[PDB]
């Protein structure tokens, strides 16, 4: 099950977070700029993978923005960055060539996305149509 | 006229003291 | 790109060697390196523009250290303009010679810095007295040879006092490094030609004429005297830099002054306007002043006895300042103004600042401490602060408490029974010891003692060492006081420190308190709840050897962070 | 700019 | 009110006027509705504000209105009362 | 003893670099970035950074901190005091001070930090003065900087002689939540903006107490200064033999001298505010507003800041006189007033709502300051006698001063 | 009512930190206009704003009750806004959660088929440990129906409540049984993610969730067949969701018995040889496929080809390869320990890597892989590692080293030896709670006591700032001050103790200002402890002691009072508590 998930910039600004743990609203500010200093003090050839506090913090940015994940040392490695590129080619099938600007901007779909894609750090949907066809189905009825 | 007090001319010395 | 600049560089238009010249330099300040071209722009030097030859310059020193072999076509260069009859062109040279940081290039430029040196033009002098000490710095040993000494000497006994006042700080750059063989220092005649200088000298002039006497030492009261009544006009000045200087220049002479003349006390009244007027400068400037004071009030604190009203911390200070401000207040603490003190420090336990909060109970505890007349208040105000319920608050008075119970114990029986029930869920280390001590040296006036140590009871084999040593310690002291209610607890605790506690330094003390109480309870009470001698209090003073050469650098680094000038510099 | 640019350029 | 609860009268009376202590709410009028007419234990529309001593409360216009939950017999006089209390026109 | 004075930029652009010394590698300034974010995000950060054994001594402007590194035991108030005339340059050449003009004036620049400082010694900072050998639109220097009288260049003619001086009072105010006033200073200062003639060598006179008390005169109204600041054109030594206060004016607006001194009268504007503050439910605003100032003199603009709650919503101002402004991005209430007549009494009550879920964080209590500014009052009593105005062409000048009165730092401290 | 884009456009013009804060108070004061009125048509674009200003790290506890009004009410913007803003600004710890369980309820049992889907998801979202004790009775009723787009979401949920509440999964049992014939992948997975955490959690459903074994081999087997397919097909991998799933439960399942590892070992050595690696996607399937084999009692056979992959993996140039390989072999340690140590050589050059990762994975493997007969020559590689190794990766090196020679080290000289060079090389990287280990072995160790007390007073003498190494001498001269200085009651032949630096040095740190108060007391227990075990130098330290009663700290005032009452009252009784401490494990 994922931890929590953050869509942060090359610059350190965040575009997307969901976590899936009840912490307190501090110590998640502080847990997001901690995890943004070290993914942002990373070279290009560190794996893509960070043991942050007994979790394997991964982190695959297609982009300026960067992504990142908090998996429990329980499951497969790989099956994060597959979860991560199967989202993001959802995300960009959904708005068509999807960019940073339409990032920001629509930050509601992308969150709308996400709670239809992966609930509760774990998946919902294993398919990449179905699940656009539910967020059309969903967005269309008004 | 000026915002703050109107300026006022000085003195050149202390005529009352030579 | 870099082809299109060269080819534009290596025309015969001016027109567009200008712009090539303007795009370099701008191409370097975008952060561009632009050092591949060094050779390249060497050949448009030599111009009848001004405007174009200060970039050449400028890329030539920026340009040096990373080509030092291609920086030899340049000397001719400065040879042929140190002769120019603009003085402006000359100026520029000069400074660009000594800029240069190659080791093949500062043995010709002797020549042109010797011409220099007696220029008539003011501005020619003005730019040779650096020159000469920045190449006294690169080649020590060169200037030496030169003879340059000699010539910035005589440079203070002429004319034209900002020359003065530049080769007087050449001299005193040279002399720092120096090992202090040769010292370039003069007799009361020269200290009286520079301060005849001092009132004709620039905003920064005054500053390099007030440093030189930083290393004079005065021998008589009259040459001090005199000296100083030319060192107090220099208290009205708005530099601030310049009444630092001042006022530092006057407590190194006031180290030869004697105290039974009135001199002493006039200097002492006329400087403490300008402490209080530097207060009032620019929030930078505040850290300085406050490390100045800091550093003049351990020495002379009889002058800003009175000043306390001005040391209240701003609404709108910097942090740098709200934390100097309380340690200002602290060393200017007294019975005089012990309420104002205190209504200070309980207006500054409202803030937010959770480290100027702990900043704040650590002075008000140290002005308790100091002050044994304000004692009643100082609790009165720790219990009020206790009992707004604030978690960083409550921390800070719990070590408050501890730190004043050790110190005056003998009329502090009527706090413990507020202090009893005072939400001991606290988990903070430096407060639960506290708590504890002063339960365990207190288990007198708490009639339940016995039960509230059993809460803290529970994890004491993984609470921490210095808490499981000091609730070891409260434990056996209410055993030896009350063996009674505590016969069991006694036991518990022995078994659990000694049997299922790893602790090396804890494990011993359970071994000797067990050993302790197997062999002699009687003999506990005067051997454990015995009365302790008077507790030496940590003195904030340095020591005076360290203030002594402290008062000689003022306004340095050396005063900023209370650290010898050697223990800094690398 | 950089952000303009696509996430996979799919 | 929940009449029928003789135990929970009070801590319904209780939780009443903690409610009522509040400085906020100060234009809200009482509206006290009898529920649960349906019983022969329920008690008249003068014991229940006797024992709540609903004429205890300064400033506060309130109206005590038996409401049977199974027919429905008192709603509109009652909402008739609010509309009346609520508006103070014609 | 600065090595290198370099301007960043917010985002951690090095915008302009001069080397002075070369003692300090030019890549040190990029870990000057990191190191002040560290120490901003634990509460130890300080204008005078420390890399390793290279300090980083700075000062905040409005969009660059002008960093200047150092590696001995520099005189940092020497640092200080360049940086200051630097940035006061810049002013002076520049009207904004943003990053618009430091990648637009580079020409002009870096000949003004090649010409200020030499081996880390600055040698000339006079604005009017460095307006003759450096400008973006070269000759001989002026013969002002080789000379003593580096303030006021020479030759300088004007049709006519105008001497406006400006006598701007500072009424500093800390008033505790306990209804006393701890911190009352009124720090004075003299600004006067010269348009002279020739070289004139002004004599200014005032009604100073230890100047009555010398002449004899000590019983009538007498400023008491505890301290006075006089500009570099004042000649020291002169004040200090008998109070005697000759200088040569420069070209422009410059401050001549800045007096400061305690004042132990009762303040001019008296604030009583009271706070209904319902948990959770509502506040309520008791302000009153006391004018302690002589009736004749009306205080313009009078602004009295009043920290409303930061959640505070649906606002209603029931005052007297005055238009109140709620500016939530400040959070505070800005009783603002135009014109108040001294003696003058308005009265406030505020009324606005709270969410009813509690805040996570405490706020604090900032304080209330009032903007006052009444013009055409000296609160010290300080008068100006004379102005000795001597010139060797010979000339009648005409002179000329206003006194303005505000707030310095006017704070009340809140309950 | 300004729009969520012209919001974020404004936001996007602020430069400064304090004039972006000013910027979003501008809207949040209208914010918190529009929300005292009790607006109701504008409200979307309210909540829109609020929640990308608390995202943009502003506050926004006003804005907890315009939820959960927005919550229970009717439209669809409205709902899904008050839906995101309460998995977004509500969590367990907010205390206003509870009062959505009604609008939960009312919405679990709506019509329609997202409005009940946004429910669901706000609960596995942001499940309380209360709200599903009362929400578990409408879980169930979900989860046995037919809605294909509704079954994963029931599945979810059940899982984030049996997460969430652990005792309530007796209700789910009744209800997953016979849920492993769905068409659709997205329910197989939901149910086998179930399954997987039904299984993790209790042990009491693992004969009940036993026999199902051969419908997920089966399942499987259909699956790997199954080459092509529009949907669930990336990079030629067929559902790698669904297989990474399968291998888990199969890992999950039959660790310990025979006749489930024996059911699955065919398909197994299917997929271990017929899988395509070139993608991220082959090479994640093989490392589950390696791990379900690792963990479960498969055959003989079946480890070959696992080592045989794990080793093609280790040579990939790929980090994350790199990386995944690592986790594999420090997972695989103690199952087949002898076909690990074939790459003693990869998991050395690993350490001299630049990756962080990579690093920390060869230092782990390298550490978990230190036998009994490797240790002398593995110590070599692990100091010359520590005195090379990062600022952080410094003192987890020195602990791993004191860990491995307190388990398996081959002799006690050896160890002491390696413990005092890890020490004095360590610094300030040894961590305190070591201090404890390392006195506890000295303490049971009664046979070298000389040549470790003889180096660590060379030790000592030369740096105090270390202060655990400080502590450890401190403590070792006074446990063993009667064999550091043999015979030395009187003035004796020049050697390297004398009777008086050993005092001289433990003044010294008690004055030294390199110290944390924990190494002061230490040295105080030290010096009283020499009373009885030296007695050549004695009537020295009482003075000091007594010159040490009037300290700042509390507990060094009261220890050094104690220490002084003894000398000066109890002198003939001194001697009669500082006996040798007991030795235990």
């Amino acid at each position: 099950m994922i931890h929590f998930i953050l869509l942060f910039s090359r610059q350190g600004k965040l575009r997307l977070q969901k976590w899936y743990i009840t912490l307190p609203d501090k110590e998640r500010k502080k847990i997001t700029r901690e995890i943004v200093q070290i993914i942002l003090s990373r070279g290009h050839r560190t794996s893509s993978f960070v043991d942050w506090k007994e979790l394997k913090l991964v982190y695959k940015r297609y982009a300026s923005l960067y992504f990142c994940c908090a998996i429990e040392n329980q499951d497969n490695e790989l099956l994060t960055l597959e979860i991560v590129h199967r989202y993001v080619e959802l995300l960009d099938k959904y708005f068509g060539n999807v960019c940073e600007l339409d990032i920001i901007f629509n930050f509601e779909k992308a969150y709308f996305i996400l709670d239809e894609f992966i609930i509760g750090g774990e998946i919902q949907e294993t398919s990449k149509k179905i699940a656009v066809k539910a967020i059309e189905d969903s967005d269309m009825l008004q | 006229d000026r915002k703050g007090g109107s300026y006022s001319q000085a003195a050149g010395s202390d005529s009352a003291q030579s | 790109e870099i082809f299109e600049l060269k080819a534009e560089l290596n025309s015969d238009k001016k027109e567009k060697k200008k712009e090539a010249v303007k795009k370099v330099i701008a191409s370097m300040t975008v952060g561009k390196d632009v050092s591949a071209l060094f050779p390249d722009v060497v050949n448009c030097m030599q111009t009848d523009n001004l405007e174009l030859k200060k970039l050449v310059y400028l890329y030539l020193m920026n340009y040096a250290k990373s080509q030092p072999d291609m920086a030899i076509m340049a000397v001719n260069t400065f040879v042929k303009d140190c002769e120019d009859p603009n003085p402006l062109i000359r100026a520029l040279a000069v400074r660009t010679m000594g800029c240069i940081r190659v080791d093949k290039i500062t043995e010709y430029l002797c020549e042109p810095l010797r011409k220099c040196l007696k220029d008539e033009d003011p501005y020619v002098r003005k730019t040779a007295a650096v020159c000469v000490a920045k190449l006294h710095d690169i080649n020590a040993q060169l200037v030496e040879d030169q003879g340059f000494l000699d010539t910035l000497k005589d440079l203070i006994s002429d004319s034209n006092p900002m020359v003065v006042a530049n080769a007087v700080a050449a001299l005193s750059e040279i002399a720092e490094s120096h090992p202090s063989s040769n010292l370039l220092d003069l007799n009361p005649q020269s200290i009286n030609k520079l301060l005849t200088a001092l009132n004709e000298c620039t905003e920064w002039g005054q500053i390099f004429i007030l440093d030189c006497l930083a290393n004079y030492m005065p021998k008589d009261d009259r040459e001090a005297q005199s000296i100083c009544e030319r060192v107090t006009p220099r208290l009205s000045h708005a530099n601030s830099a310049v009444v630092l200087s001042a006022v530092k220049v006057l407590m190194k002479f006031m180290e030869m002054l004697s105290k039974d003349l009135d001199y002493y006390g006039t200097l002492l009244k006329k400087l403490a306007p300008p402490l209080v007027t530097l207060l009032s400068a620019e929030p930078e400037l505040q850290y300085v002043a406050l490390r100045n004071i800091n550093l003049i009030v351990q020495k002379r604190p009889e002058i800003l006895k009175h000043e306390m009203k001005v040391f209240f911390v701003k609404y709108n200070d910097p942090i740098y300042v709200k934390l100097e401000k309380l340690d200002i207040m602290i060393r200017l603490a007294s019975q005089a103004n012990i309420a104002q003190v205190l209504a200070e420090l309980r207006e500054y336990a409202t803030e937010v600042d959770v480290d100027f909060v702990r900043k704040a109970v650590r002075a008000i505890g140290r002005c308790a401490i100091k002050v044994e007349q304000s004692a009643e208040r100082c609790v009165s105000t720790l219990l009020d602060l206790i009992q707004t319920k604030v978690n960083y608050v409550v921390q800070e008075a719990i070590v408050v408490i501890k730190d004043i119970f050790r110190k005056y114990p003998n009329k502090y029986e009527s706090v413990i029974a507020t202090l009893c029930e005072n939400l001991d869920s606290l988990d903070e280390p430096e407060a639960r010891a506290a708590m504890i001590w002063i339960v365990g040296e207190y288990a007198e006036r708490i009639d339940n003692a016995d039960e509230l140590l059993e809460s803290f009871l529970e994890g004491f084999h993984d609470k921490s060492t210095q808490v499981q040593l000091q609730l070891l310690t409260a434990i056996v002291k209410l055993f030896l006081k009350k063996p009674t209610e505590t016969q069991e607890l006694v036991q518990q605790v022995l078994s659990l420190a000694t049997q299922d506690s790893d602790n090396p330094d804890l494990r011993d003390r359970g071994y000797i308190y067990w050993r302790l109480l197997s062999t002699d309870p009687v003999a506990a009470k005067e051997v454990v709840l015995a009365e302790k001698p008077l507790i030496s209090e940590e003195t904030d003073l340095i020591e005076p050897t360290l203030l002594d050469e402290l008062i000689c650098y003022i306004g340095t680094l050396a005063s900023v962070y209370h650290k010898p000038p050697s223990a800094f510099v690398e | 700019k950089g952000e303009n640019t696509s996430l996979l350029h799919p | 009110v929940d009449s029928n609860d003789r135990e929970r009268v009070n801590e319904a009376r209780e939780e009443l006027m903690r409610m009522l202590a509040e400085d906020e709410l100060r234009d809200a009028v009482l509206l006290v509705f009898a529920n649960k007419q349906d019983l022969p234990n329920a008690m008249n529309a003068a014991e229940i504000t006797d024992k709540l001593g609903l004429h205890s409360l300064r400033h506060r216009n309130w109206y005590i209105q038996a409401t049977c939950a199974t027919s429905g017999d008192g709603l509109y006089e009652g909402l008739d009362w609010l509309s009346n209390q609520l508006r103070n026109q014609k | 003893s600065a090595s290198a004075v370099y301007v960043l930029d917010l985002k951690g652009k090095v915008l302009i670099c001069r080397n002075y010394r070369g003692d300090v590698d030019m890549s040190e300034v990029e870990h000057f970035m990191p190191i002040l974010m560290e120490k901003e995000e634990e509460g130890m950060l300080s204008p005078i950074l420390a890399h390793g054994g290279v300090r980083f001594m700075w000062i905040k402007h409005n969009n660059l901190y002008l960093v200047a590194t150092s590696k001995k035991n520099a005189c940092v108030s020497l640092v200080f005091s360049f940086l200051y005339k630097v940035v006061q340059v810049f002013s002076e050449y520049f009207k904004e001070l943003e990053e618009e003009s430091i990648r637009d004036n580079f020409v002009i620049i870096y000949e003004l930090l090649d010409e200020l400082m030499d081996f880390g010694y600055p040698q000339t900072t006079d604005s009017k003065i460095l307006q003759e050998y450096i400008t973006q639109e070269a000759p001989r220097p002026p013969a002002t900087v080789t000379n003593a009288v580096s303030w006021r260049s020479e030759g300088i003619k004007y049709r006519k002689n105008e001497v406006f001086l400006d006598v701007i009072e500072a009424v500093n105010l800390l008033v505790s939540a306990n209804g006393n006033v701890l911190r009352s200073e009124i720090v004075g200062s003299i600004k006067m903006r010269v348009f002279l003639s020739g070289m004139p060598e002004l004599r200014l006179g005032l009604n100073d107490k230890v100047l009555f008390d010398n002449t004899g005169r000590g019983k009538s109204k007498s400023v008491e200064l505890e301290d006075v600041k006089f500009h570099q054109c004042v000649r020291l030594s002169r004040f200090e033999n008998d109070r005697t206060i000759s200088f040569i004016p420069p070209d422009g607006e410059f401050e001549l001298m800045s007096y400061r001194l305690n004042t132990h009268v009762k303040p001019l504007i008296w604030i009583e505010s009271v706070i209904e503050k319902h948990s959770h439910s509502r506040i309520e605003y008791m302000v009153k507003a006391k004018s302690q100032f002589k009736r004749r003199s009306t205080a313009n603009n009078v602004e009295i800041h009043i920290p409303v709650p930061n959640d505070a919503d649906s606002p209603k101002f029931k005052t007297t006189v005055g238009s109140v402004k709620w500016v939530p991005e400040n959070s505070e209430i800005v009783w603002s007033v135009k014109s108040f007549p001294g003696g003058k009494e308005y009265l406030m009550r505020a009324h606005f709502g709270l969410p009813s879920v509690e805040a996570e964080d405490k706020e604090g209590k900032p304080p209330i300051s009032v903007k006052f500014e009444i013009p055409y009052f000296t609160t010290s009593g300080i008068q100006v006698r004379y102005l000795k105005i001597i010139e060797k062409s010979g000339y009648q000048a005409l002179p000329w001063v206003r006194y303005i009165t505000q707030n310095g730092d006017y704070q009340l401290r809140t309950q | 009512p300004i729009r969520l884009r012209e919001l974020i456009r404004t936001i996007r013009t602020a430069r400064t930190q304090a004039e972006e804060r000013e910027m979003i108070q501008k809207e949040c004061a209208a914010i918190r206009s529009s929300f005292r009125e009790e607006d109701n048509t504008y409200r979307c674009r309210n909540v829109a704003k609020l929640l990308y200003m608390h995202m943009l790290g502003y506050p926004a506890h006003f804005g907890q009750l315009e939820c959960l009004k927005l919550i229970a009410s009717q439209k669809f913007t409205d709902k899904r806004i008050g839906y995101l803003g309460a998995m977004l600004l509500l969590d367990e710890r907010q205390d206003v959660h509870l009062l959505m369980t009604n609008c939960i309820k009312n919405d679990l049992n709506h019509s329609t088929q997202f409005v009940q889907g946004l429910a669901l998801c706000t609960l596995g979202c942001m499940g309380s440990s209360e709200m599903c004790r009362d929400l578990a009775g409408e879980v169930e009723k979900l989860l046995k129906t037919s809605n294909s787009y509704l079954r994963k979401k029931a599945a979810l949920c059940a899982v984030h409540v049996i997460r969430k509440v652990p005792e309530l999964m007796e209700m789910f049992l009744p209800a997953t049984k016979n849920l492993l014939n769905e068409k659709n992948h997205g329910v197989l997975h939901t149910s086998v993610v179930l399954l997987t955490e039904m299984c993790e959690r209790s042990p009491d459903m693992l004969a009940h969730f036993r026999k199902l074994v051969p419908q997920l081999v089966r399942i499987l087997k259909n699956l790997i067949m199954s080459g092509y397919s529009p949907e669930h097909d990336v990079s030629g991998i067929s559902d790698p969701f669904l297989q990474v799933r399968i291998l888990r439960l199969l890992r999950i399942l039959g660790r310990n018995d025979d006749d489930s590892s024996e059911a699955m070992n065919d398909i197994l050595a299917q997929v271990a040889t017929n899988t395509e690696t070139s993608k991220n996607v082959g090479n994640a399937i093989l490392y589950e496929t390696v791990l379900t084999i690792m963990d479960i009692k498969s055959e003989s056979g079946l480890r070959v080809l696992a080592i045989n992959i794990l080793g093609r993996f280790l040579l990939n140039n790929d980090k994350n390869i790199r990386y995944v390989a690592l986790t594999s072999l420090l997972k695989t340690v103690q199952t087949d320990h002898n076909a690990v140590q074939r790459h003693r050589s990869t998991i050395v050059d690993c350490l001299k890597d630049l990756d962080v990762s990579i690093k920390r994975r060869a230092m782990e493997l390298s550490f978990a892989l230190v036998n009994g007969n490797n240790i002398r020559g593995m110590m070599k590689e692990l100091l010359y590692f520590l005195d090379s190794c990062e600022p952080e990766f410094k003192a987890d090196c020195a602990s791993g080293i004191f860990l491995a020679a307190e388990k398996y080290a081959p002799s006690k000289r050896w160890h002491i030896d390696t413990i005092m060079r890890v020490l004095t090389t360590a610094g300030s990287y040894v961590r305190d709670d070591a201090v404890p280990n390392l006195i506890q072995l000295i303490t049971n160790s009664v046979e070298m006591h000389a040549y470790t007390v003889q180096r660590l007073y060379k030790a000592i003498l030369g740096d105090y700032s270390q202060q655990p190494l400080v502590q450890v001498a401190a403590w070792c001269i006074g446990e063993y001050g009667d064999l550091l200085v043999s015979g030395q009651c009187e003035e004796e032949e020049p050697i390297q103790v004398t009777e008086d630096e050993v005092l001289d040095i433990l003044e010294s740190v008690l004055i030294s200002n390199m110290s944390t108060s924990v190494t002061r007391g230490y040295a105080l227990t030290a010096i009283m402890k020499l009373s009885t075990r030296f007695t050549c130098t004695v009537n020295r330290i009482k003075k000091v002691v007594s010159i040490y009663g009037s300290s700042i700290d509390v507990e060094l005032q009261q220890r050094a009072v104690e220490y002084n009452a003894l000398f000066k009252k109890y002198d003939h009784m001194r001697s009669a508590l500082l006996e040798r401490m007991p030795v235990m494990e």
